[PDB]
């Protein structure tokens, strides 16, 4: 009741600091509780441009990497690359004759996830008929050309024998090996390119067979061609061996892909390309990977944090925060 | 707060304490002051820093992957693949949540005992020679200088030589 | 006494309390709870939230080709498509290469409607028809296809073109005819072999007829084998062929949709609900459900357990 | 209990207490009362009320996906699609089982918190005019009717006032 | 206090807990690392080496596939109507009869296996104007020529191959399910040599399927001195359900069928030893205890299985924190 | 922890006692001794014991799965075969993580409130006989031989027949 504290008392009180502005975070007790300091988990923010100074980037311009393989005259700068991440445009096109991929996107999957384009020579042997086959849909330059990497055979003179080539694969490494078919646009076409009405591709392991009957029909005109190829590959492994059996219709092989066990892939964007540090990659360009989480994009390369569908998580880094007066 | 401390029995928060989390403020006949617990502080720090890494993973890297956009449809192929990544999104983001939501709840809680703990180990020390006013403050009953209340604050206060003295001004 | 006073702290119970699982306890009695599983249906399907179409005895696929008897499904758009196990075809015999993409395609755009297009086939007899597809008591055939065969004695080689200039893709459906001998090939096609060839600028499939006995459906020992083509705005649809074809009449409009089929045998009722399951239509209140993994809608999660409770109250301890 | 203040040194709960969850029986020199406390009570239900909305977000609506029951046998891209779904169960059940009991805990937990709570802001209000009997009692030690009693109730009570009655009747 | 002996009318008690000299450190969400009194691994990480044969029906393959035990492999023929809840393959197994392929071989394999039972039924099919039990000399049962024990190779009987027609009615209550097959020549000699026709086709059909294969004439890999191939496909028959085979050259026809149940079977990849034990979890590294809740072993399990996880340790503490003395 | 018992204002454990996981030492004018409390120690191993078994069960039955091997480049669907396995893997690895994180977070917890609630059951019982002199020991300031420690040991404990003696005791 005294109004001055005694000499032999004394006052002791303990506490807590709190700061001016605090921040609302969400516990299991509380929707909403403010805290002294907290940190956002959830990455939201590009950088607008792909980082190309950890991995290797290729940007793959006006060519998808299908187009890149096969030799498409306009992609020519792509022969022998190698990548982590091939970068393919929306604008991108196909500018030689017209093709389709039975199960395009598995070709697609392998060769990107290989990361390599590196292509061996091998010198087959197609005795008696005519090889370079072109077309006036794939130009190169000013010439009449073809996709660079397949040897498109009609007849010589009057005739197309039945071509039985083999391959053995002596090395140490799993071949890749793109060859094709041709549909012509009618009977008359067919006889006149080679001679027998029914083609017949039969291509071959020690173990595995695929045998294939050309298309024959009328089609809308792409770059002047009613003509269709259907795009095949095949994998010899080491030991094994390769042998083409064909009657007619075959765009032949001129060689091997070298296949790899790496970790590589392919990603679709439009987003340029840029020198800067960063060790993942969206389609909205790189992203910094301190936070564990992100919120620009499902599809990531690279050292990424897990995409989640909250746009902010916000992680306390103190205590309750509870302000003077 | 769990334990009732912060928030509690503790009325506010302190602003003008930089130097720690938890602490003392003081009066006795040399004046008023105020001094950081560093013990408490230390604590409370090295269960909260980078609390994350006790659960998630180091960001490892991953390469070729299922496609998750197209541009044709399909069918049955490409419904699984949508299927399989609308799940594993799904669970990641319960998971996200739920991690924030615990963890956020531990570090109330942690920081709330710290602040009772702090308090009952000064009322340990302190024997019989003070009383709880509430509000978290002491009233000690005998002669108290600064060097006393700093022998409080690193814990090797002697309650038995000031026993006779805070008996006689708590009961006379 | 007088002189004193006594104050007792405590805390509420119930004399009928509730078992709970915590991370400590098996079982663990409190004063309240609530279950976070629903794991009872309302027997039928309610159509009130979404538009749910029943098919009755019809599938997706026979109400799309147009069987007889499902011809009241013309032009029809739904949320949700319910196929009956009862269901049957009863037109020519068929099948589908990748029957479950196309009615996983169909059900999905989440329409039916039909636009007809006139295609020019010069010098064939249209709109063959068949004992096995009976329409008003007489030979009928689907009614989006055109059965094509001679005229006369002659079959010649069909060239057509129909260009896609709208805003959205074109579905068309066609398909070819299997005949069950060689007399029956050049009795209705002149030619020995047949071949049709569909084709835009960005895909082609040429099929061929295999000729020889099925086993007897509905008179017919013959077979139809149907295939679709989607055409995008600015492509072109082109259609060649020297014998065999089951033409299109025209075209689907698919959609990017937010529709689906399920199959059920429950009755459809008016009733609320936003969740759709086989077993009929479910409260959405719980977080999780036991009554199906199939579901559509607003939908609790399909989960293991039949029974979950979630404690909403302290610890019941009742008094002595 | 963590507190050890329900199923604890409270030996049990009350029946008779409809008006709150928590809260304080009396007797003194003009009988016996009961009266509920508010702030515990509500702090409790505020915790309680809609907890699973913290962590499980509001019925997300979902349409066309996969099929889940098979009529024919097909092998390879079946056996996909039905291990896909399984998987999918199996966790979604582990974190409900996780979650229910997680919060089970949780509820279990800050209620005892409660009461705990309650009974150590009384005793600093009373500070040395009364003595814990045990079984959550506090023996009184001053002639304190109702409205002193009401003064402990809405925390107002000043031991100044009764600090040389009580400590002359404890020793 | 002090007093050297304390007193009579005063007396002290002390409240603790237990302790261990040598604690075990664990992880928490406030510690990296804590020591506790006790803990247990919860990640089994080591097998018994070998496969426990007496709590699930184990069947070791040897060196036969379950698609040669299957087709009906000479060398394989011990395996004659067997069933298992478990088949072991082995990576030494090998085929020994005529060169072929079976398409989506990953399907059937999955079917067979699934199902748990290589239970035939012999069929009376009718097969008017041909030649029956076509023999190879790349496939010796005995000493003479042979063939598959569960197909029938079909030649030309007399100056012609007919066009075949046969029916089989399931009326029985349960899937049934058909292994037929196709050949292919090495060259037209031998094409027109073994069925007269030019071109071969096998159309096999129920009421609501059809499948049609064409031959495709070609030489392949020389393999046990054959360049010839088949092609296995299979037709399931529902009940009510009624099987068609229809053939003009080149038929591989069955001989009966397969029971079809809803198994709770598989097939597995591994080279231990089975033996004597009772273990309920199997996986290629052998068979593991299922005591503990995760294990790290393999990622392929069959049974009572603990769930696979990337870590190989995780410590559950079973005690209060140590606190020595 | 957070009662801040064990490791706390209780110094170190006791190797000395192997009947029990929480006890009592007393010294009097019969001796010294120790006993084991039943009732805190037990309530610790019950909510211990197996605790897994609560949110996780001990197998599962799994039968025919799918291939996780595989010998040939395929593409697409051996793409989606990796990725479906490679998810359930991360996120089982993830739930494993937390699950144990979580347990042993609790197992201290509880273990450390069991010290707290028995330490306070003795407090109260004790009333104004005694003193907490830290360390979780009391000064009983009456004569108190083996007889008596047992009523407080099982709870029966008559503070009222000392409290005479013990205030004498206290204040002189
Ligand atoms: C089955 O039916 C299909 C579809 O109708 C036929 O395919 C068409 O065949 C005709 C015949 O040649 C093609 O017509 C040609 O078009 C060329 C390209 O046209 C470009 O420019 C026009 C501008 O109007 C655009 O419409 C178009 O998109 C292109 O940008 C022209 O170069 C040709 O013109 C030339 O015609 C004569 C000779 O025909 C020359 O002497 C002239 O100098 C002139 O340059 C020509 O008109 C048409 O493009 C094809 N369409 C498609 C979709 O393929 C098949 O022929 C038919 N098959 C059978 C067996 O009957
Ligand atoms: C290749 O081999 C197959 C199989 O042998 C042949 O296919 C059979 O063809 C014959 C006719 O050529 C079919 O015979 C018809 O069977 C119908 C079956 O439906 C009945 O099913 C059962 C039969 O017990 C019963 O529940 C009930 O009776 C059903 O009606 C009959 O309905 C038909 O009967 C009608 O015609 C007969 C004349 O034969 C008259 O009595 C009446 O008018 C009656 O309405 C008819 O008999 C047989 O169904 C075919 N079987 C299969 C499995 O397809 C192919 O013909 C052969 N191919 C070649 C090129 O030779
Ligand atoms: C299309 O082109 C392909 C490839 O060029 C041809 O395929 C080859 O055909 C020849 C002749 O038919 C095959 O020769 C045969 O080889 C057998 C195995 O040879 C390998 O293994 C043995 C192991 O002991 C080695 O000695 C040898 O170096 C090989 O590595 C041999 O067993 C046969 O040769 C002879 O064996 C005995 C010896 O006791 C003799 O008595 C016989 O005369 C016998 O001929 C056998 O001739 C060759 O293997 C084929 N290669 C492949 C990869 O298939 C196609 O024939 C061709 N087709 C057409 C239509 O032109
Ligand atoms: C009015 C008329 O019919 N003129 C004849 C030419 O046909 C027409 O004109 C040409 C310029 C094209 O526009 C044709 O589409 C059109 O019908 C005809 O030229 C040849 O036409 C054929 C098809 O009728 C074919 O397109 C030829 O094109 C090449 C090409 O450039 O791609 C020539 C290549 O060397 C050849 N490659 C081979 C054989 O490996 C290909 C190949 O035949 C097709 O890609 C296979 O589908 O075609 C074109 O030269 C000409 C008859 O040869 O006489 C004109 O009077
Ligand atoms: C015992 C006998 O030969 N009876 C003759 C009838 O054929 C028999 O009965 C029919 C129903 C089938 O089961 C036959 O297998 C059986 O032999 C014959 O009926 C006609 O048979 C022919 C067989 O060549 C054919 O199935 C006819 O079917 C139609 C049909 O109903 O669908 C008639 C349609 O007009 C026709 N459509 C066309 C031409 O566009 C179709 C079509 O040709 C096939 O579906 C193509 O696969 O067939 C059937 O009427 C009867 C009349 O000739 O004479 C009996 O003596
Ligand atoms: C050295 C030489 O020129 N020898 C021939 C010999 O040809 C060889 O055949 C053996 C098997 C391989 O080494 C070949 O590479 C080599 O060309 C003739 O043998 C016949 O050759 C046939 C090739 O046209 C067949 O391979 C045939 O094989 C059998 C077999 O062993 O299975 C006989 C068997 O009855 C038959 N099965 C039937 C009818 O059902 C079967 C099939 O016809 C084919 O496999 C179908 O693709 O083949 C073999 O006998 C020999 C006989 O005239 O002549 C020597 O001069
Ligand atoms: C509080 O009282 C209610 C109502 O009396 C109790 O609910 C009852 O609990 C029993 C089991 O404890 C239920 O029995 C079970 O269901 C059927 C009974 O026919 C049987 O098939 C099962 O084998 C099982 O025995 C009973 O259905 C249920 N009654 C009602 C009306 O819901 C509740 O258990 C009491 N809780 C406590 C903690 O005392
Ligand atoms: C706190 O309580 C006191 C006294 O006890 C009261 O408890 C209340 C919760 C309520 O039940 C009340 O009826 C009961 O008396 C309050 O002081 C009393 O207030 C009333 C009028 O409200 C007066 O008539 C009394 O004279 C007075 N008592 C005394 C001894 O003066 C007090 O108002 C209350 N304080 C607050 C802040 O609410
Ligand atoms: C609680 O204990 C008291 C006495 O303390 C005993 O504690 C035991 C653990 C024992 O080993 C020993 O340390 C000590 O004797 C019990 O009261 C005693 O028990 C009987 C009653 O018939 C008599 O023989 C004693 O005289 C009596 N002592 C006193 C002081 O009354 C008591 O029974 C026990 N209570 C319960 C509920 O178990
Ligand atoms: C399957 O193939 C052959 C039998 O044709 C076995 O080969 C024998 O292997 C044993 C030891 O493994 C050795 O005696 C010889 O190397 C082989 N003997 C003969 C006569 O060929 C092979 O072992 C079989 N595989 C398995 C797993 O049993
Ligand atoms: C596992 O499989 C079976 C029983 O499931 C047993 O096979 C016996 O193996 C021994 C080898 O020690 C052979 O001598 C016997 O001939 C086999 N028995 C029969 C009935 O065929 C055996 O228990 C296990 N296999 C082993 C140990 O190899
Ligand atoms: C503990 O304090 C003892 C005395 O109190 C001191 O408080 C400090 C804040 C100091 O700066 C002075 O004001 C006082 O002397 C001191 O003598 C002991 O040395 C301290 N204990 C330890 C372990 O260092
Ligand atoms: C603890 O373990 C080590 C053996 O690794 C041993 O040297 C030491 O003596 C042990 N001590 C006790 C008390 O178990």
């Amino acid at each position: 009741q005294n109004p001055i504290s005694n000499n032999n008392t004394a006052t002791l009180c303990l506490g807590h600091h709190a700061v001016a502005n605090g921040t609302l975070v969400k516990t299991i007790s509380d929707d909403q509780i403010e805290v002294t300091n907290a940190t956002e988990l959830v990455q939201s923010i590009s950088m607008g441009k792909i980082c190309n100074n950890s991995y290797r980037i290729l940007d793959g311009r006006n060519c998808t990497l299908i187009d890149a393989m096969l030799g498409d005259p306009h992609c020519d700068v792509f022969q022998y690359e190698n990548w982590d991440l091939f970068i393919e445009r929306s604008s991108a096109f196909s500018n030689c004759y017209p093709y389709d991929i039975p199960d395009y996107a598995s070709l697609r999957s392998i060769v990107a996830s290989s990361g390599t384009l590196e292509f061996t020579a091998e010198g087959f042997t197609w005795t008696g008929v005519t090889q370079n086959g072109r077309s006036g849909a794939c130009k190169r330059g000013s010439a009449d050309s073809f996709f660079s990497r397949l040897n498109w055979l009609t007849k010589s003179g009057n005739s197309y024998p039945t071509l039985n080539v083999t391959m053995p694969n002596n090395k140490n490494f799993d071949k890749l090996y793109i060859w094709g078919i041709h549909h012509p646009s009618s009977n008359q076409e067919q006889t006149k390119l080679y001679i027998q009405e029914s083609g017949r591709v039969t291509v071959s392991t020690k173990r595995s067979q695929q045998t294939i009957i050309p298309n024959i029909g009328s089609r809308p005109w792409v770059r002047g061609q009613s003509g269709r190829i259907s795009i095949y590959w095949t994998i010899v492994k080491p030991g094994d061996i390769l042998m083409i059996n064909s009657n007619g219709n075959l765009v032949a092989p001129r060689g091997y892909f070298k296949l790899k066990t790496g970790k590589s892939s392919v990603m679709r964007s439009d987003v340029p390309i840029d020198i800067c540090v960063s060790e993942c990659i969206t389609p909205n360009g790189s992203i910094s990977n301190e936070k564990p989480f992100q919120n620009v994009n499902k599809v990531t390369y690279g050292k990424c944090p897990k995409y989640i569908r909250q746009n902010t998580l916000k992680l306390a880094t103190g205590m309750r925060n509870v302000p003077e007066k | 707060g769990i334990f009732g401390a912060i928030a509690g029995f503790i009325e506010n928060g302190w602003e003008g304490m930089v130097d720690g989390w938890y602490g003392f403020r003081y009066q006795n006949s040399e004046g008023t002051g105020q001094a950081a617990d560093l013990k408490s502080t230390q604590t409370a720090i090295d269960q909260i820093n980078e609390k994350l890494n006790r659960v998630i993973e180091r960001t490892n890297e991953k390469f070729h992957q299922i496609e998750k956009e197209f541009s044709e449809v399909e069918g049955r192929i490409q419904d699984l693949e949508k299927y399989v990544e609308d799940t594993k999104i799904d669970l990641w983001s319960y998971n996200a949540e739920l991690l924030v939501a615990l963890e956020n709840q531990h570090t109330i809680d942690l920081t709330d005992a710290e602040m009772n703990k702090l308090f009952e180990k000064t009322r340990r020390q302190l024997r019989e020679n003070a009383e709880d006013m509430g509000g978290g403050c002491f009233k000690i009953y005998h002669k108290c200088d600064n060097a006393c209340i700093g022998s409080i604050r690193n814990g090797t206060y002697d309650h038995y030589i000031y026993r006779d003295e805070a008996l006689n001004n708590r009961f006379q």
